[PDB]
């Protein structure tokens, strides 16, 4: 079995070279454009390690976005913009575990500020069918692009 | 991408679809199951 810590922001003293998930392009951006879009204040970036290491093993992304017309007005979400796990743990599913945390963390975020969803780009349908299996929906935004409605907490 | 931005029928559409009441509900109750164990 593979055990894993709790999701926390991405430090500088993390190690992220040892993460395989299967896209580079979402292991490039954990190595490069995480730390940066973070001292820029953009985008946060959540990691998972293993259990008395810091090597990571799963990590998620969270920014803020709005929805507007072109000439309430702007509807206030959160964009899930990367949602990754290392291939050293497959069955052990910790994509859920993620979602999970990141949905519940949105959902706090929403008890400060008003948020009406989180939105997310689906890459292949296995993303979407990843997304659908767990309450996201095709919007009209982006043919891509689905939406989890988010309720205030209590 | 961040900030979408669509014309008015696009922009009625999305509007109405999330003023409605919440879908896939069979996830979403899944996905609250998911209770993780994190060390």
């Amino acid at each position: 079995e593979i055990n894993v810590t709790a999701p926390a922001l991405l430090t500088d003293e993390h190690i992220l070279q040892p993460f395989d998930c299967g896209n580079e392009v979402l292991s490039n951006w954990l190595r490069g454009r995480a730390m940066k879009n973070q001292m820029l204040n953009a985008s946060r970036t959540f990691v998972i390690c293993l259990e008395d290491t810091l090597r990571i093993v799963g990590y998620y992304s969270l920014a803020t976005g709005s929805v507007t017309h072109a000439e309430p007005n702007p509807v206030p979400v959160v964009l899930l913009g990367r949602l990754a796990v290392d291939v050293c743990t497959r069955g052990h599913g910790f994509g859920k575990w993620l979602l999970s945390d990141a949905i519940h963390r949105v959902v706090n975020l929403a008890d400060q500020v008003g948020i009406k969803a989180v939105m997310v780009h689906a890459i292949d349908d296995d993303a979407r069918a990843f997304y659908e299996r767990f309450g996201f929906v095709q919007s009209v935004v982006a043919p891509n692009t689905l939406f989890y409605k988010v309720l205030e907490h209590h | 991408q961040r900030l979408f931005v669509l014309d008015n029928e696009r922009y009625d559409s999305f509007i109405t679809q999330l003023e409605a009441p919440v879908q896939n509900a069979e996830g979403r109750e899944r996905l609250m199951a998911v209770k993780p164990e994190w060390k």
